[PDB]
């Protein structure tokens, strides 16, 4: 079944399954593999899978990746993805001393929050995004990646799990364990993101919980930021779950009146 | 607050709206197979319910499992013997896709009684993914039924019971309930349970919300009134079973309204 496609690098390892670099024989297309085993006299299909699958054939947006196909085999799933060409964490670090322009840093907010808001708009959380979840292209494209650890939820919401969204994004009703989430969470996730581009650091880098929760407290009680900018920020890092400000009302926030689609800035 | 995604509910309604026309099942297609009836379908579906109480799960789960089993039935003949074994691959994905903690395989295996194998459970349920090409975010009675239960000044947990009562009664029988999309179910279902307990009516928010009256829930709406009378007489005996408990205020022991009252102009009528 994969006989077209000529495997070039390993990429790396997500949620769940392998990434590869692949080429499709045939047509040229440059893909990336994920390639995910069963599991066949055991568990089955995993519920990460499951769940990836279901809804990214459901999410057609720019700013999502692109589900290309999934091939059936009965041992191992292919799935077959648009391949890019950097994550947002390498995109940052290969700009620690030079730093990232701020229209960039704009244009990458504003595409992100416009797939958060068409995932919200179509009740999938994400529950997963920091930086080497969110992909680059050559054209000024990014991309919402790794669905794995997504959910399909209801109105209003109910319990879900808690062991989402990785420590250093993990918004403070999470880490206090309250009994419901919602769609703030992934809010919570773009701000620390926000101010991770413009620093190039992780804004709560906690080495635990407590840590965690110490670190949001003394922060809230971003140097080259303005004043919109900082306006912003605040309203995506607020406490309060309920006042935490929307995908949808974020895109139409005054940092982003004079919003452009620059190229990268590096490679 | 955010919980009920206030920025967001209308688009993921009008969204669900358009999904649950794309997720429906065949209408006929329990003609089409020649091994198999309406009958052996309710039977098998009582059970998921009984499964489902078994091992606690959402009542989601089963309404997910249910709309798989429906559309699977819809493109692929079964015989008698291994309808069972499709419910519970069904079961079983819909669990992992829904459930915090989904039951293991071998807990499938085990509430089959070992007519089926691990490995049979473990193929049909690739055999269903594929039939229904990975396809299994599908809009339930349960997501529209939460979203209308909102428009509750205040909240009645009887009401929301017996309306969640009505609306899985509704799974066990094909005819009727395979011809009404999930959205319409729950409409009639919630409008027949805030009239069983409190006299109230189909609230005029939801008909703006909906689009639907109950004109164009008539017809929905007599038939369920008619499962909910004939239900202490059905073959299936779960779900009243199940709803007779604390956990749902025991709604199933609540006596269904004799008439609905519905608008009669002619004399005679
Ligand atoms: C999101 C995490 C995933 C695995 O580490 N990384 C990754 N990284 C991608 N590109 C960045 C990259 C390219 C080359 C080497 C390393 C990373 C990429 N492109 C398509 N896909 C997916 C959605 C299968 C990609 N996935």
């Amino acid at each position: 079944s994969m006989e077209n496609f000529q495997k070039v690098e390993k990429i790396g390892e997500g949620t769940y399954g392998v990434v590869y670099k692949a080429r499709n024989k045939l047509t040229g297309e440059v893909v990336a593999l994920k390639k995910i085993r069963l599991d066949t006299e055991t568990e089955g299909v995993p519920s990460t899978a499951i769940r990836e699958i279901s809804l990214l054939k459901e999410l057609n947006h720019p700013n999502i990746v692109k589900l290309l196909d999934v091939i059936h085999t009965e041992n191992k799933l292919y799935l077959v993805f648009e391949f890019l060409h950097q994550d947002l964490k390498k995109f940052m670090d290969a700009s620690a001393l030079t730093g990232i322009p701020l229209p960039l840093i704009k244009s990458y907010l504003f595409q992100l929050l416009q797939g958060l808001a068409f995932c919200h708009s179509h009740r999938v959380l994400h529950r997963d995004l920091k930086p080497q979840n969110l992909l680059i292209n050559t054209e000024g494209a990014i991309k919402l990646a790794d669905f794995g650890l997504a959910r399909a939820f209801g109105v209003p919401v109910r319990t879900y799990t808690h062991e989402v969204v990785t420590l250093w994004y993990r918004a403070p009703e999470i880490l206090l364990g309250c009994k419901y989430y919602s769609t703030a969470v992934d809010i919570w996730s773009l701000g620390c993101i926000f101010a991770e581009m413009v620093t190039r650091r992780a804004l709560f880098p906690g080495d635990s919980e407590i840590d965690q929760l110490f670190r949001i407290f003394r922060t809230l009680g971003v140097p080259p930021l303005d004043e919109d900018g900082r306006s912003l920020l605040s309203q995506m890092l607020h406490y309060d779950p309920n006042k935490r400000i929307s995908a949808k009302a974020a895109l139409a926030h005054p940092f982003f009146q004079d919003v452009t689609k620059p190229v990268p800035h590096l490679r | 607050s955010v919980n009920e995604v206030p920025d967001y509910h209308e688009d993921i309604h009008t969204y669900l709206r358009e999904m649950e026309v794309k997720c429906k099942p065949k209408v006929g297609y329990m003609k089409k197979q020649p091994d198999i009836t309406n009958s052996m379908r309710a039977i098998l579906v009582d059970w998921l319910v009984e499964v489902g109480e078994e091992y606690k799960l959402q009542n989601e789960t089963l309404h997910l499992a249910v709309n798989y089993i429906d559309r699977f039935l819809s493109s692929m003949s079964v015989l008698r013997g291994k309808l069972q074994l499709v419910g519970t691959a069904a079961m079983l994905l819909a669990s992992k896709f829904e459930e915090i903690y989904p039951p293991e395989v071998a807990e499938f295996v085990y509430i089959t009684d070992d007519t089926y194998t691990k490995k049979q459970v473990l193929r049909m349920e690739h055999l269903v993914l594929k039939v229904l090409a990975f396809d299994l975010a599908a809009p339930t009675i349960n997501q529209f039924l939460t979203q209308y239960f909102l428009h509750q000044q205040p909240a009645n947990c009887k009401v929301e019971s017996l309306a969640m009562f009505l609306g899985e009664l509704s799974l066990i029988d094909a005819d009727p309930y395979l011809k009404y999309l999930p959205s319409v179910i729950a409409a009639a279902a919630f409008h027949l349970a805030l009239y069983t307990v409190t006299g109230q009516s189909w609230p005029e928010s939801l008909v703006q919300k909906t689009g639907y009256t109950l004109e164009t829930l008539k017809p929905c709406l007599l038939d369920l009134h008619q499962t909910y009378l004939r239900a202490p007489q059905h073959a299936q005996q779960s779900i009243r079973e199940k709803y007779k408990n604390s956990k749902y205020h025991g709604v199933s022991l609540l006596n269904p309204p004799e008439t609905l009252n519905v608008h009669h102009h002619h004399h005679h009528h």
